[PDB]
């Protein structure tokens, strides 16, 4: 997307719901990449539970 | 046959002097604390420069966040999702990151409602 609009002061424009968790996950996204460990049971992020709830 | 030669490269390894040495030899055939030392016998002939010159180089990028509220069926379908079974799977009952990536998923698609319940004519 940066690519296509290199130069020529490009806008860019991101819709997000608010009062839900999709402002959790989009200021804090890391959590995928966090649980990188065995699949198939992580079982991990038990603090991270506060965004899915808010 | 040239009398001259110009190279182009991303960036060099620091480390495994031979592929330095290599290069600098075949820049011209005239030639048979660490770190510092090898950057300053590579001064005569180095030419390079950071990202920092995008500063105010024409480089104009611009983001803008837009919040939006939910409308009254969005409002109706998040409290359905969020008031079920599924609690207790949020609560980290059991394969707790199945559950939550099928929650994610669900309030993501939940952004429409014409997606999860599609609106269909009321033929007679």
């Amino acid at each position: 997307c940066d690519r296509i609009g290199r130069c020529k002061d490009i806008h860019i424009y991101r819709l997000v719901s608010g009062n839900s968790i999709e402002e959790k996950l989009l200021k804090n996204g890391t959590k995928d990449l966090i649980r990188e460990v065995a699949a198939q049971g992580n079982d991990y992020s038990m603090a991270f539970l506060t965004q899915r709830t808010i | 046959q040239s009398q001259q030669r110009l190279l182009l490269i991303d960036s060099p390894l620091h480390n495994t002097f031979l592929e330095l040495w290599t290069m600098v030899h075949f820049l011209v055939p005239g030639i048979s604390k660490v770190v510092i030392r090898l950057h300053r016998v590579t001064q005569p002939f180095i030419l390079r420069r950071t990202k920092r010159d995008v500063e105010k180089q024409l480089t104009k990028k611009y983001e803008h966040v837009l919040k939006c509220r939910l409308s009254n069926r969005q409002k109706a379908l998040y409290e359905d999702v969020i008031l079920q079974p599924g609690t207790q799977e949020a609560l980290k009952s059991g394969h707790f990151v199945n559950v939550l990536s099928i929650l994610v998923r669900l309030q993501r698609i939940c952004n429409h409602p014409g997606l999860v319940e599609p609106r269909h004519p009321g033929s007679s």
